[PDB]
């Protein structure tokens, strides 16, 4: 790991000194919260062939910067924000219920341009 | 309105620079408010044959809005390849 | 025989053809057809070694200006067009790239008129290009060197 990075540029966001085991817990929550969705549902098998290949890359690769490349998410403190943002969505995303078909359909020419 | 030269060792060394060699004051350098007529060029499409619009027009050959889905296993797909973390400056690193 | 420059097999509004091709071709509408003209009328006209090709056309479409219906634009318009242009070319006061543009002139003429006259006066101008284009650009040059 080397000496820690100073910062990571952006003001704001701080230096994860653990970043291997924030993005474990964050991706298996990721996982779970889906898990408590149907399975049809293309958002569970999207954002599990999503989070499940980056949890299998941060337990494969131990060096944080070849861990950067690994996702192309440029530092691991803005991974763990996404990591952190998908988790409020597929939290969020359970009670919206998105899978149904559409609420209905729009009025007949709503679309169309020009008039 | 030329400073003495006493004066233009006073102006820059209060500086530390040397003045003289560019002022903000403009001189005999300026470009010549008269020119001689110039020739413009003609455009790529002055052409006296070959030169029909309907392979030539851009107004005609725009299509409507192409409709991909409408309300009337698949790999995830970003809308464009992540962007390349940009490389720190050659010419001029950490000021 | 070395003397031919040119023949028009059958008609003004056949094209012209030159001497390397009336060696052989046979006078019916078949062959006239692969040697990029027509039978027409089987009027056979022999311009010489001495004709001047490009005056003599000239003097060709400007008949089909005069003897013009008038009604159809192209026709009317494009034919007085050609006129003008190619009178230019006789003098040699014209520029090399115009030589080209008469060809796209000439098949806008072709097949957008009512009455085949139109097509009847662009095929010796097709046929003068194809057959003589040097000829107009040398022409072309000796303008462009007295004149300076
Ligand atoms: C401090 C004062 C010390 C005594 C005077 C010396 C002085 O200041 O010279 C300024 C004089 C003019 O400024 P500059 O930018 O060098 O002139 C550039 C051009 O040559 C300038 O070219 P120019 O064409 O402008 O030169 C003409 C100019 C020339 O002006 C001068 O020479 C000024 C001196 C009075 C005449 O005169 C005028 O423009 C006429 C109007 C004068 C206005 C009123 C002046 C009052 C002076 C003080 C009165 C008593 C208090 O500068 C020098 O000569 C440098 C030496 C300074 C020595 C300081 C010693 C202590
Ligand atoms: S193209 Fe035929 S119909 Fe039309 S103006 Fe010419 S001669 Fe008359």
């Amino acid at each position: 790991a080397g000496l820690l990075k100073k910062t990571t540029g952006l003001v704001g966001l701080a230096v994860c000194e653990t970043p291997h085991e924030r993005l474990k817990i964050l991706y298996t929550k990721i996982l779970d919260v889906l898990g408590q969705i149907p399975k049809n549902a293309a958002y569970r098998k999207y954002t599990e062939q999503i989070t499940n290949e980056k949890l299998g890359m941060v337990k494969a690769e131990p060096d944080v910067k070849k861990l950067e490349e690994q996702l192309q998410g440029g530092q691991i403190e803005e991974v763990i924000l996404q990591a952190e943002n998908e988790l409020s969505l597929a939290r969020k995303m359970l009670r919206w219920k998105p899978w149904e078909p559409l609420v209905e359909e729009p009025p007949a020419n709503q679309w169309k341009w020009p008039i | 309105a030329s400073a003495t030269r006493v004066i233009q060792l006073l102006r820059n060394w209060a500086s530390g620079r040397d003045l003289q060699a560019k002022l903000q004051l403009r001189y005999q350098e300026i470009s010549k408010r008269t020119q001689p007529p110039p020739k413009l060029p003609v455009g790529p499409s002055h052409k006296l044959s070959n030169n029909y619009y309907c392979t030539r027009d851009g107004r005609r050959e725009a299509m409507p809005p192409s409709i991909v889905m409408s309300s009337q296993e698949k790999k995830a797909v970003t809308p464009a390849p992540p962007i390349k973390r940009w490389e720190l400056s050659k010419d001029q690193p950490y000021l | 025989w070395d003397n031919l420059l040119a023949v028009i097999p059958g008609g003004s509004s056949t094209p012209l053809i030159p001497k390397s091709v009336c060696e052989t071709v046979l006078m019916d509408f078949d062959a006239l057809v692969q040697a990029q003209t027509g039978l027409g009328t089987a009027a056979v006209i022999v311009m010489d070694r001495s004709t001047d090709i490009v005056k003599a056309i000239a003097r060709l479409i400007e008949f089909y200006k005069h003897e013009s219906c008038g009604q159809c634009t192209p026709c009317r318009e494009g034919v007085d067009w050609m006129n003008k242009v190619m009178a230019r070319f006789v003098k040699g006061d014209a520029r090399p790239a115009e030589i080209d543009s008469l060809w796209e002139i000439s098949k806008q003429i072709e097949g957008h008129t009512i009455c085949a006259l139109g097509d009847g006066a662009a095929w010796p101008v097709q046929g003068l290009i194809r057959h003589f284009r040097p000829e107009l650009e040398e022409r072309m040059q000796q303008f462009a060197l007295q004149h300076q």
